[PDB]
């Protein structure tokens, strides 16, 4: 059952790309700040 | 900056140490790791469709749906480079990599962006592509960068893919390769980088079953010593050699 894993775990790097993106703007607003 | 040399779908090491990473950098990490980890269900994210040339467009056009695929793969934030590249492959491996970046559909670095515009731009032979390197310097560091640069009809532009929105693509609207570079560096100077090294390959074959390496670095000039009247003669004099097809 391996193809599952993939289409979890895409879903699951796409859901933690958005956090680290999110953050990263942060970290960088605070920067300049 | 970790590395998968495990494929598809990612082994547990490799997987575990990717929320490793995640859960260190973040200030609040590991409560958000597990939220993720541990869900029923999450969303599946959208698929985006790979570009296909159509008559209708320009060159212009196709570029920035190339562009524009890129972007919805989104910058990889994630700490862990899904797909290796190894610089040195044959053009027929990376290819075959690209590949696998279109058919998995997962965020990219730098890097896997200009193997990809390499894959993209196979195909349109009007347009020449090469890869453009930089070393810079900001606050006691050194940093590499890559995009792919552009060549049609008397113009230079480039693809990549990048954290900032000014160090990736470049319309076709440079009409000197300087032109271009010069660019790149006055947006380096944005964020108080100094450009040190810049490094211009060869264009890159478009048999896509070509086994020789890309060439990265034909030309190196050391940007930091030079004034700009030399940097655009050394650059003016390569990117002519590159169009007479003697390099
Ligand atoms: C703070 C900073 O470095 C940015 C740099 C920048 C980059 C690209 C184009 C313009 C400027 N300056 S800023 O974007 O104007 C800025 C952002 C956020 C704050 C709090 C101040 C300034
Ligand atoms: C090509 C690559 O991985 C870079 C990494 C890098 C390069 C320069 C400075 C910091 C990090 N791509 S990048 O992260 O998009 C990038 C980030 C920041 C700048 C100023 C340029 C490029």
């Amino acid at each position: 059952a391996q193809q599952e894993l993939k289409q979890r775990q895409r879903a699951e790097i796409y859901a933690l790309n958005r956090v680290m993106t999110e953050l990263e703007q942060q970290q960088f607003d605070e920067f300049c700040k | 900056f970790h590395v998968n040399k495990s494929g598809f779908p990612i082994d547990s090491h490799t997987w575990e140490r990717m929320w490793m990473h995640v859960a260190k950098v973040h200030p609040k990490g590991g409560e958000m790791v597990g939220a993720i980890r541990n869900a029923a269900f999450l969303a599946k994210p959208s698929i985006p469709q790979v570009p296909n040339y159509r008559l209708s467009m320009t060159i212009p056009d196709w570029l920035q749906a190339i562009q524009n695929y890129m972007k919805t793969l989104q910058y990889n934030h994630t700490g862990t480079q899904f797909f290796e590249i190894r610089k040195m492959r044959p053009l027929s491996g990376l290819m075959e990599t690209a590949k696998e970046m279109t058919r998995e559909s997962l965020p990219i670095k730098c890097l896997e962006a200009v193997i990809l515009g390499i894959y993209l731009t196979n195909g349109q032979p009007s347009i020449e592509r090469f890869p453009i390197s930089f070393k810079t310097y900001f606050s006691g560091n050194y940093f590499h960068h890559v995009v792919l640069g552009i060549y049609c009809n008397g113009r230079y532009g480039s693809l990549g893919m990048s954290r900032r929105a000014e160090l990736m693509d470049k319309p076709l609207t440079f009409r000197t390769l300087s032109d271009l570079i010069f660019d790149f560096e006055d947006s380096y100077k944005k964020y108080l980088h100094t450009v040190k090294k810049v490094k211009i390959g060869l264009y890159v074959p478009h048999e896509p079953h070509s086994f020789q390496p890309i060439e990265w670095k034909q030309l190196v000039l050391n940007v930091s010593k030079m004034l700009r009247a030399d940097i655009r003669k050394e650059l003016e004099k390569y990117a002519r050699d590159m169009r007479m097809k003697i390099l």
